[PDB]
């Protein structure tokens, strides 16, 4: 594993950028409690810096994209207890009724302050759009957790 | 920028990250 590839290095880069909201290298307390809250937590500021705390390697206050590369290997992995992605597909099935709709994942980004074209949320769906039907369904949801 | 499938994976970490 010597080296990553392009590929994992440009998916680390989208995960810290969704929380590096300025772009200064940087995650703040401000940021990450943002970002959480437009994906369905309320955490606490004292709850944030205890998450910053916990990685914050160089005691700065911060966390940079090194930090943030523990984070995510310390929070993450997969395994262990699993089966609450009904939580996590809830988020973007807003209203319940087992479809992710494109106006459902345009709210998201537009809580994340990005505003997308038709064309671009159309394009995110078809990552997990098995059937075409325009929409993710949760068994969908599921199956591109697994998958490539 | 970023993909639904990289979103999906934020909503769980975000969810992690308050002990669920
Ligand atoms: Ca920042
Ligand atoms: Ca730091
Ligand atoms: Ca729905
Ligand atoms: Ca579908």
């Amino acid at each position: 594993a010597d080296q990553l590839t392009e590929e994992q290095i440009a998916e680390f880069k989208e995960a810290f950028s969704l929380f590096d909201k300025d772009g200064d290298g940087t995650i703040t307390t401000k940021e990450l409690g943002t970002v959480m809250r437009s994906l369905g937590q309320n955490p606490t500021e004292a709850e944030l810096q205890d998450m910053i705390n916990e990685v914050d390697a160089d005691g700065n206050g911060t966390i940079d994209f090194p930090e943030f590369l523990t984070m995510m290997a310390r929070k993450m992995k997969d395994t262990d207890s699993e089966e609450e992605i009904r939580e996590a597909f809830r988020v973007f099935d807003k209203d319940g009724n087992g479809y992710i709709s494109a106006a459902e994942l345009r709210h998201v980004m537009t809580n994340l302050g990005e505003k997308l074209t038709d064309e671009e949320v159309d394009e995110m769906i078809r990552e997990a759009d098995i059937d075409g039907d325009g929409q993710v369904n949760y068994e969908e949801f599921v199956q591109m957790m697994t998958a490539k | 920028a970023i993909g639904f499938k990289k979103l999906a994976e934020a909503v769980k970490f975000s969810a992690k990250l308050m002990g669920q």
